[PDB]
């Protein structure tokens, strides 16, 4: 099993002087740090959010990130001043930022960049660059972004070296609920017909979930999205449309690790 | 203000080092440069430091940065006359044009010449067309000597002044005194302290 | 700029009398300036919780709103969005079959 | 990579419009302007991304700034007052972190313009028994009567500028400290080796530049208009 793990930025620029930052943090689908504009601090999620890093460690990395967000901020404001009046408020920049991790000890770092919701930019090697399909008049910010080394040189060390030691702590101290097994309940319902078969309460998110004439699949059972519930599993549903008067002898049967064996069969 | 310079001022004998230092808490600090500013000229760059812990020279200049202390030293060996100026901390805030520059105030220093031969004397000088108007110039004394102002309003001494005859390894200072009303050399500098053995021809 | 998306479901099976947690899950909105909120029988919802907006790889953004419930064979459930997008605030009705 | 003012220097009255102009050639996207005023470091007034725009820097108020063309940034003054007496600097650069300063222009706003006056300069000649006592000739250069203290005072000989055997007292006296109208003086000296000074075929000057009215400002005394001049005072070697 592969995690990735996410820094996600969201900044909003409403005009010369309005602006706010918020981050969340993820390690494959759990939330391990949250970072609102209101805070000072980066907020851990996770008991486990600090991973293998000693406090003197962390206690300096936050700092860097402290001023990062201040810098960032001023930056975006002094590159819409060069850009101007070209490009103008209000702007949206969203970050994504973090590693994969693999078997052995391999892993693979990106950062990437969108600008109004479109994905534009990444840092890559050992500097920023344009995507295919990019406006061309990124090269101007692209160029000056590139003559800051410092900058160059930290984020490379961030990449390369920071977020696989960090994350390959992570797993370790988070192991117990990373693996965690959360059992699925089911319940039945029906439009008009249309039968509906809910499954809630499941983690991990892999899940598996057929409407059963006895022992035969169903063809048009259709599954529609996982959506999260607040206490860190998930929710599924599965429908059926059917002719009414033959919602006898259908079934649900819903597969999932949590269960070990014991799936979940329900019938109308 | 996130720039402070250590000391204000100072005066040093020429041949003497000296140390001068900027404390900062501008943030984030990518880079500082020393610059030199003789009195009414503009800023002549020194050096940069851009890393950690930093060293650089530059002929008889050298500096260190510490960006942990947030402290940078400039030293000054074997000081010249030359050396008079207010020398400027500048801190950087970015490695690019998306910064701004941080400007101390800076520090004054002055160097006092070394005279090797004292030889005070007080001529008087004449008009290139009015030969009937001159001044007098007292001259050749040691830094040691001050030169004070005048009893008379109507009596003008200029504070002393050291040239520097450059090809021929040579300094001297000199003040000027004039009137333009009886009025005479001998008797223009009996305010000062002037050596007893200053040469009065006629 | 992206119309939000809206889903309303309950976290354990619904039963009239038992109390229970209501999801209002919005997401697929640009930009992420957003309003949420809970209604029983129209009316506001005082205790709503909201987790942390994020975003998918696609860009867009996501928020989960959650609230303490009761179902009743007699109230209504809803929840209500604002957002640039849309010129009228579109609200999803609770359909516990649905 | 060099960057050039002008004026230089400039004398100017409350409520009169000035003009600060900066020309690079480096083909610089950026361009910025500084004061100086004593106890503090430089501070920015106007910056500029590109030809065609401008930005307000830390301490904007009471200047506009205007950027024409890539190579001109300029600073203006719509209604001048003292506390726009300083120093002003230039500075362009590329998209690193290196700025470039140009040599500064002195800004003086005088509330009233009655009192300028320019120079009137003398040379004097060399004293005979300095001569023969030291070896060294010292000619000395005087200033007086002027109003107010920009001049810039140079030396020199057959037509180029010398330096080596200068020095000029550090700033003016006044010939009246009692008043505030008060005219200044300004002395120099340039020694030359005697031998030098006796060769009839040098001719010295003494040069003093002089920063006054403009041909644009309004004259209402009898007394010849104080405008921005020259005036020097000149003599040749002597055997
Ligand atoms: C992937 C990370 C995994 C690590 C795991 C830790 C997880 C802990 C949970 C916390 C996560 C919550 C935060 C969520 C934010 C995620 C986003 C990732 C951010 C990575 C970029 C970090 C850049 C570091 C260098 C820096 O701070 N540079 C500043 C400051 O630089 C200056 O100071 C500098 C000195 O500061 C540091 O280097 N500090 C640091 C030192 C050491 C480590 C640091 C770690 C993080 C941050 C800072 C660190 C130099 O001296 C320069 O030379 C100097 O210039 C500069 O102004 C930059 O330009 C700032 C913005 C860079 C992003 C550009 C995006 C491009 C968008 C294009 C826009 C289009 C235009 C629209 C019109
Ligand atoms: C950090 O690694 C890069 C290259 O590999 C990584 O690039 C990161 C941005 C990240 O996306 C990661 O997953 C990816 O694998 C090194 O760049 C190489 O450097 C040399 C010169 O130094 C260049 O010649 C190569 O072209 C360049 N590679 C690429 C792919 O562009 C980089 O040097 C290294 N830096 C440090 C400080 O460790
Ligand atoms: C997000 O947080 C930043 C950083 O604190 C806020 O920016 C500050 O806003 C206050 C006004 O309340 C100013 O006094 C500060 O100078 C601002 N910047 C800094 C770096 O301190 C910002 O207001 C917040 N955004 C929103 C929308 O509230
Ligand atoms: C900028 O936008 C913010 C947020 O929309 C608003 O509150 C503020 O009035 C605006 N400020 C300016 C200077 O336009």
């Amino acid at each position: 099993k592969n995690y990735t793990f996410r820094c996600l930025q969201m900044s909003s620029f409403a005009n010369r002087s309005w602006s706010r930052t918020d981050s969340v943090v993820w390690l494959g689908d759990l939330q391990t740090h949250r970072w609102s504009n209101d805070s000072a601090t980066i907020s851990f999620t996770k008991p486990w959010s600090q991973g293998k890093l000693s406090n003197q460690q962390w206690e300096k990395l936050q700092h860097m990130f402290q001023v990062y967000r201040v810098s960032f901020t001023r930056d975006i404001q002094e590159l819409v001043k060069m850009m101007s009046p070209k490009e103008d408020y209000p702007i949206e920049i969203q970050l994504s930022a973090g590693c994969e991790m693999y078997p052995g000890n391999a892993s693979e770092s990106f950062l990437h960049v969108a600008f109004q919701g479109k994905y534009v930019v990444r840092f890559w090697g050992t500097s920023w660059q344009t995507v295919p399909g990019a406006p061309s008049w990124l090269d101007l910010p692209i160029k000056v972004l590139n003559a800051d080394q410092g900058t160059s040189a930290t984020v490379q060390m961030l990449l390369n070296d920071t977020c696989p030691l960090f994350v390959r702590g992570l797993l370790e101290a988070g192991k117990s609920d990373l693996e965690k097994q959360e059992k699925p309940v089911a319940w039945l319902s029906s439009v008009p017909r249309q039968l509906v078969c809910h499954v809630s309460g499941f983690y991990p998110k892999p899940v598996w979930v057929m409407w059963m004439r006895g022992d035969q699949e169903q063809q048009g059972t259709h599954r529609g999205d996982f959506l999260p519930n607040a206490d860190e599993t998930w929710y599924l549903q599965a429908t059926l449309d059917v002719e009414a008067g033959e919602e006898a002898g259908l079934a649900c049967r819903v597969k999932h690790s949590s269960l070990g064996g014991q799936d979940i069969i329900l019938y109308w | 203000t996130q720039v402070e310079q250590s000391p204000q001022s100072l005066v040093v004998r020429q041949g003497e080092n000296c140390v001068l230092q900027c404390n900062y808490s501008v943030t984030p600090d990518n880079h500082l440069r020393w610059f030199k500013q003789d009195t009414g000229k503009g800023l002549v760059s020194l050096t940069v430091l851009v890393d950690q812990k930093d060293k650089t020279s530059n002929g008889r200049y050298s500096a260190t940065l510490d960006k942990d202390a947030k402290h940078s030293t400039l030293h000054i060996t074997a000081t010249l006359l030359d050396d008079t100026a207010t020398y400027i901390c500048v801190v950087g805030d970015r490695g690019s044009a998306l910064g701004r520059l941080h400007f101390g105030a800076g520090t004054q220093l002055i160097v006092i010449p070394d005279i090797q031969n004292p030889d005070p004397a007080v001529y008087q000088l004449r008009d290139s067309k009015s030969s009937d108007k001159s001044v007098c110039l007292f001259t050749d004394f040691d830094s040691q000597t001050n030169v004070s102002q005048s009893k008379d309003s109507d009596v003008y001494i200029t504070d002393k002044c050291v040239l520097d005859m450059r090809s021929m390894d040579f300094k001297s200072n000199s003040a000027v005194a004039w009137s333009n009303k009886d009025f005479a050399c001998a008797n223009a500098f009996n305010n000062s302290i002037i050596p007893e053995d200053t040469f009065f021809p006629s | 700029q992206k119309t939000p998306q809206i889903q309303v479901y309950s976290r354990h099976p619904p039963e009239n009398g038992k109390p229970n947690i209501l999801n209002c899950y919005v997401t697929q909105f640009h930009p992420p300036h957003i309003e949420i909120q809970m209604l029983k029988n129209g009316k506001k919802i005082p205790k709503v919780e909201m987790s942390d907006m994020s975003f998918s790889k696609d860009w867009s953004f996501y928020i989960l709103a959650h609230t303490e419930f009761t179902p009743t064979e007699t109230d209504t459930y809803a929840c209500r969005v604002k957002h640039a997008s849309m010129a009228e605030p579109k609200t999803v009705y609770w359909d516990r079959d649905m | 990579a060099a960057v050039t003012q002008s004026p230089r220097n400039k004398v100017a009255v409350t409520g009169g419009k000035v003009t600060l102009s900066c020309n690079q050639t480096n083909n610089h996207n950026n361009m910025y302007w500084y004061r100086q005023d004593t106890g503090h470091g430089l501070r920015l007034i106007h910056y500029s991304y590109g030809a065609g725009s401008t930005e307000k820097g830390d301490i904007p108020d009471g200047y506009k700034a205007s950027r024409p063309s890539q190579e001109n940034f300029s600073l203006i003054l719509e209604l001048a007052t003292p506390s726009q007496t300083s120093v002003y600097f230039c500075a362009s650069g590329d998209e690193g972190y290196t700025q470039y300063f140009g040599p500064g222009t002195r800004l003086l706003v005088l509330e009233d313009l009655r009192n300028v006056t320019p120079p009137k300069v003398s040379l004097f000649e060399p004293s005979k028994a300095e001569i023969s006592h030291t070896q060294k000739a010292t000619l000395v250069c005087l200033a007086t009567g002027f109003y107010p203290d920009h001049v810039e005072l140079s030396w020199w000989v057959n037509g180029k500028e010398v330096h080596s055997g200068v020095c000029t007292d550090p700033q003016p006296l006044k010939e009246q400290p009692a008043l505030n109208d008060s005219r200044y003086s300004l002395s120099s000296r340039l020694r030359v080796s005697a031998t030098f000074w006796q060769n009839p075929r040098n001719h010295f000057r003494c040069q003093v530049q002089f920063y006054g009215l403009s041909e644009n400002d309004e004259w209402t005394q009898d007394r010849a208009k104080p405008v921005t001049q020259i005036v020097s005072a000149e003599a040749w070697g002597r055997a």
